[PDB]
């Protein structure tokens, strides 16, 4: 979620959610679209945390 | 013969490489090729094939 500012280095902290998010379950997306409340795709049904 | 195609052979390991490194993974301890979601494992399969 929003706020922010504009644009004189991307694609390689790129590779930081492309190479960032570690560890455990599930991780996250490639193209930045922007401003919304923001329903997305598919998860997990309950066995422990 | 091994003078020419030779080293000039980078150059034309440039119509190529630089992304860097998938299967790459040789050195750590014992987790980031046994956690849950990950682009390059469907390959170092079988013990057939």
């Amino acid at each position: 979620s929003r706020g922010g500012v504009p644009m004189l280095h991307d694609n390689v902290t790129e590779s930081l959610r492309r190479i960032t998010a570690s560890g455990g379950r599930l991780n996250p997306t490639e193209p930045l679209p922007i401003f919304g409340g923001l329903r997305p795709a598919t998860s997990a049904g309950i066995a422990r945390g | 013969t091994l003078d020419v195609q030779m080293g000039r052979f980078m150059e034309t390991w440039a119509d190529m490489m630089p992304h860097h490194p998938h299967w790459v993974n040789e050195h750590l301890t014992i987790l980031q090729f046994i956690a849950p979601s990950n682009p390059r494992l469907r390959f170092e399969l079988n013990p057939a094939f």
